[PDB]
């Protein structure tokens, strides 16, 4: 069952006294006319932001309540408890049963304390303190939620530190009510306690009495609040797409270059997917150094640079920042700030053939180690030592660069390998290549949330019917505000209005006549009010 | 994937026979066939390749110089021509495919349902 | 490069699991197919790669084993798969089919 | 207070960029210099204070590092620069020396 | 028994009196540093927390 409070769930925000002033507090209440679960006689409910609570009855069937986060070991509790003889505040690490009514743990105990009708109660936590705040007033029924007013006095501070996510009860009629925070008007007595409230949020007449900060207002008219539209979504025009970027020069190429010259080409305004080519599941090696596999779908580039060529199957490992061996000592040398990726394919029905395919040499011999990124194609003789030689061979002379034999009928590892290596730079280029992207499509007549090409703003978008001379970015206004943008996609003029502002007055024929109420939205069209 | 075989029979030892390869569903280009003896009361054992058009053909022992393979995409068939038999060879014959060639070319293999050749 | 199959025929209840061993002669990784050869049938394709295991092949056949030595295990087949077996390579060329195990009861 | 040099040698070639680290036992602010000592030569000394170098020596030659840690960078030197290497303390008495990081190739 | 560090104890003050001459000349500590305080002072300061 469900239940309406009335006017209930009033609490003393704290200290102080205070006579006949109408105090306005901001705090966590319980809205007045609120929807309060019903309960007969129970389970486990939540906290969230305070708690009320009533009862009724002549015996006491209610006997406290249990609290925290897990209700268990492994994490603190509340357990505040009364049995025929006084009530036992305690925290410890418990085991509760799941339907408690004695528990079966008390450890690590950190605070400890001993010693028809109707009892309401308040609880709050706080800063490290859980706030309770109750009164107890006589019902002239037994078990039903009556109506009328009562203030609820503070009772305790506990300097706890606990935290609270669940709750529960404890028995030998009861409702649960919730906090939210909300404005109240509370009417002070002469001797200091609190005899009627407003609620500042229920209808037009009590966020008037708030506006005036009085419990009677005579006739008139007050503005009150305002209204102010509300906007959904943003689109994001851009203008035409641009390009597809292929790699088929890449990957798709006739042939591939041997690893003395490797070829390179670099990237332009584009738009380069990655995610395609890395779902094929075909690669030998697919490694990423300095950026995830992932998030290229969604980073831009500065500059995007390929190198390709083949080399043997047991090299692989050679094409990685930080090496040794006839690849990358002078061959292809990776620097080691790397941010690309390696991949690399096994061609052993392309670039293989019976007898031998000798196209793809190598150099297996140089001076000495070649910085990275720069390649030597200054085929000359290789001297040995203290010999001159300088072009001559036979004793100990050479051409340091060999061919590959790369036939089918050789084991793996000794199988010729494509390798693309990707390079990526990103330092201030305003615009480059970046991959496959989406936003969505532009909307008019509704106030929105609107991104064009840098432009960011808000407002119903319309069409224009200015001619936006064919040089012209956009519309500029006396006092230098946006009103007018250009569609980059489809090029067309289109005004920007503002969303819709605006004041709210009440008009009431005084509340000692009435408590009825109309309501004025100032200069707002009458169809877009809710 | 398909592959239909056909040229079997009973030969003298010292004729020739047609042993040709019929594929279809997937592209019989960019991919490399084989074929795989069996003599009847044994295992399995392969005769000779083709790479996807032809400039390297590889062969087996005691079969190099009676067995000349040819694939043509042109009209999407393999043949082994079996050529100046041996009275030995009598088997049962399967063409096959090793498979791949470019990196899109999603290996997958396939073989055929066999070809009886006999001798007297 | 000559594969091996080193366990001869075995006497495998229609229940109870059997486990087959294929060796190679120098290194293959991830390249072996299992075939399944009944008495005068086509030989059936089992494993893609010693891994996962083709369409129209259940769960029970897995296939396993890197390095040089490679496994086939069956499970709980049923009470007709007996046949000859054969591990077969496609590194290089061409694909070696090996020896056979069969298995009786 | 002892200084230690923890990379041993290295085989960097002609090209290609060097950077060898020095620490400290305690707190030394900008008091390091760098020597780099041949066969058989008298140890010439590199850098004034962590971060100019000597007269004599080029721009190639960088040092750097603070705190407690220390670094030499090697650009990209030519082909000869290759010997030992020591980082010493100029804090209080006296002046230790370190370990020392030969480079090979 | 205190605690260990990783798993610190921790105690608030509520309305109290709270003595602060009475703890500083026992004349037993190792180390009595205050910081934002003056030592002398406490014994008339009221606090909130
Ligand atoms: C931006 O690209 C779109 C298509 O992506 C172009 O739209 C085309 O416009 C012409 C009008 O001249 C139509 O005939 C085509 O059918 C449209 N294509 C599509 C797919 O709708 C648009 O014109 C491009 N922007 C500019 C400024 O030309
Ligand atoms: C290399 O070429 C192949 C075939 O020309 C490309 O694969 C095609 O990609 C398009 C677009 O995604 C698809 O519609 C086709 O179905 C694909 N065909 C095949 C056989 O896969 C591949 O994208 C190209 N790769 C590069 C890097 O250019
Ligand atoms: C309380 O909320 C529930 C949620 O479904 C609803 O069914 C019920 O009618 C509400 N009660 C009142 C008094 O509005
Ligand atoms: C009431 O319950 C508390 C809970 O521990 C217990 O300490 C107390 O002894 C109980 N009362 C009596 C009379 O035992
Ligand atoms: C809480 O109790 C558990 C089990 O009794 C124990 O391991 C743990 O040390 C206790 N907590 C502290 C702070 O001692
Ligand atoms: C209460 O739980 C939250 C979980 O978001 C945690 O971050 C917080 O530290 C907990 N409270 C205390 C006092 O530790
Ligand atoms: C409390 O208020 C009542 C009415 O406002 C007044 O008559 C009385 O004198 C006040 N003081 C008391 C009851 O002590
Ligand atoms: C205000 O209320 C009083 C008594 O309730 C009444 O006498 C008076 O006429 C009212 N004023 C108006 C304008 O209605
Ligand atoms: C409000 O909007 C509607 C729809 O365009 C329009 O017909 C009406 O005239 C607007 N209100 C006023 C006061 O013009």
């Amino acid at each position: 069952a469900y239940t309406n409070s009335f006017t209930r769930g009033v609490y003393y925000p704290d200290k102080v006294f205070r006579s006949s002033v109408l105090h306005s507090t901001q705090d966590l209440f319980l809205p007045f006319f609120s929807n309060v679960t019903w309960f007969h006689a129970n389970p486990v409910l939540p906290f969230n932001d305070g708690v009320y609570f009533a009862s009724t009855e002549k015996s006491n069937i209610i006997r406290g309540w249990i609290f925290g986060t897990t209700l268990d070991s492994k994490t603190q509790s509340l357990l505040i408890v009364n049995n025929a003889t006084n009530v036992v505040i305690k925290v410890c690490e418990f085991q509760f049963c799941n339907d408690p009514f004695v528990y079966s743990s008390a450890n690590n105990c950190t605070f400890e304390y001993v010693s028809k009708n109707l009892r309401e109660f308040v609880f709050k936590n706080i800063d490290g303190y859980f706030k309770i705040y109750s009164k107890h007033t006589p019902i002239n029924l037994v078990r039903d939620l009556p109506q009328g007013f009562s203030a609820l006095e503070p009772l305790v501070d506990l300097p706890i530190g606990i935290n609270i996510t669940r709750f529960q009860t404890l028995l030998a009629a009861y409702y649960v009510g919730y906090l939210q925070p909300r404005t109240f008007l509370l009417k002070y007595n002469e001797n200091g306690t609190i005899t009627d409230a407003v609620d500042c949020a229920l209808d037009p007449l009590s966020e008037t009495k708030c506006t005036l900060k009085s419990f009677t207002v005579e006739k008139g008219i007050y503005q009150t609040s305002n209204f102010r539209v509300q906007p959904t979504e943003s689109i994001v025009r851009f203008p035409n797409i641009t390009n597809l970027c292929p790699f088929g020069e890449v990957f798709n190429a006739t042939r591939f270059a041997s690893v003395y010259a490797w070829n390179r080409k670099r990237i332009s305004n584009c738009v380069a997917d990655y995610s395609v080519l890395y779902n094929s599941a075909s690669f030998s090696t697919f490694k990423c150094y300095g950026v995830s596999p992932t998030k290229l779908n969604d980073l831009c580039f500065t500059n995007v640079y390929a190198d390709s060529f083949v080399i043997r199957g047991d090299e692989v490992r050679q094409i990685a920042p930080g090496q040794t061996g006839k690849i990358a000592d002078y061959n292809y040398k990776l620097p080691d700030d790397f941010t690309g990726c390696v991949i690399a394919w096994n061609s052993n029905n392309l670039d293989s053939k019976v007898g031998g395919n000798y196209n793809y040499r190598y150099r297996l011999f140089r001076k000495s180690n070649l910085k990275p990124f720069e390649r030597d194609i200054s085929t000359e003789i290789y001297q040995a030592g203290s010999k001159p030689c300088n072009g001559v061979e036979g004793f100990n002379c050479y051409f340091p660069l060999q061919s590959y034999g790369f036939q089918p009928t050789n084991g793996v590892g000794y199988q010729p390998y494509r390798v693309v290596v990707l390079s990526f730079e990103l330092l201030h280029a305003p615009a480059t290549v970046c991959g496959p992207k989406k936003s969505t499509n532009l909307v008019k007549n509704k106030c929105v949330n609107f991104n064009f090409n840098g432009l960011t703003g808000t407002g119903v978008l319309t069409e224009s019917n200015k001619k936006f001379l064919p040089f012209q970015q956009f519309g500029r206004d006396i006092a230098d505000t946006t009103d007018a943008v250009r569609d980059p996609q489809t090029l067309e003029i289109l005004d920007i209005t503002p969303c819709s502002f605006g004041g709210v007055s009440v008009i009431t024929p005084g509340t000692n006549t009435s408590n009825q109420v109309a309501v004025l939205y100032q200069g707002v069209n009458c169809t877009e009010v809710p | 994937v398909q592959l239909v075989e056909s040229g079997g029979g009973v030969v003298q030892p010292g004729t020739s026979l047609r042993l040709s390869c019929a594929a279809s569903g997937f592209s019989f280009s960019h991919y490399v066939m084989y074929w795989v003896r069996q003599a009847p009361g044994k295992g399995l054992d392969w005769v000779a390749i083709i790479s996807f058009d032809g400039s390297s053909q590889y062969y087996a022992d005691s079969v190099k110089g009676r067995f000349t393979i040819s694939r043509d995409n042109s009209k999407d068939t393999l043949y082994l021509q079996m050529h100046s038999l041996r009275p030995e060879d009598t088997a049962v014959y399967y063409c096959a495919i090793h498979g791949g060639t470019y990196y899109y070319d999603k290996n997958i293999l396939a073989w055929g349902q066999g070809t009886l050749v006999t001798v007297s | 490069i000559r594969m091996t199959q080193s366990p001869p025929t075995l006497s495998l209840s229609p229940g109870e699991r059997a486990t087959l061993s294929c060796r190679a002669s120098q290194s293959v990784t991830n390249y072996l197919v299992w075939y399944q050869q009944k008495p005068g049938q086509a030989p059936r394709l089992l494993i893609y790669d010693t891994f996962n295991r083709a369409t129209g092949i259940p769960a029970r056949f897995s296939g396993s084993g890197s390095g040089t030595d490679f496994t086939l295990t069956i499970s709980s087949l049923e009470p007709e798969d007996f046949a000859v077996y054969y591990c077969q390579q496609r590194s290089n060329w061409p694909p070696t089919f090996g020896q056979g195990t069969k298995v009786d009861i």
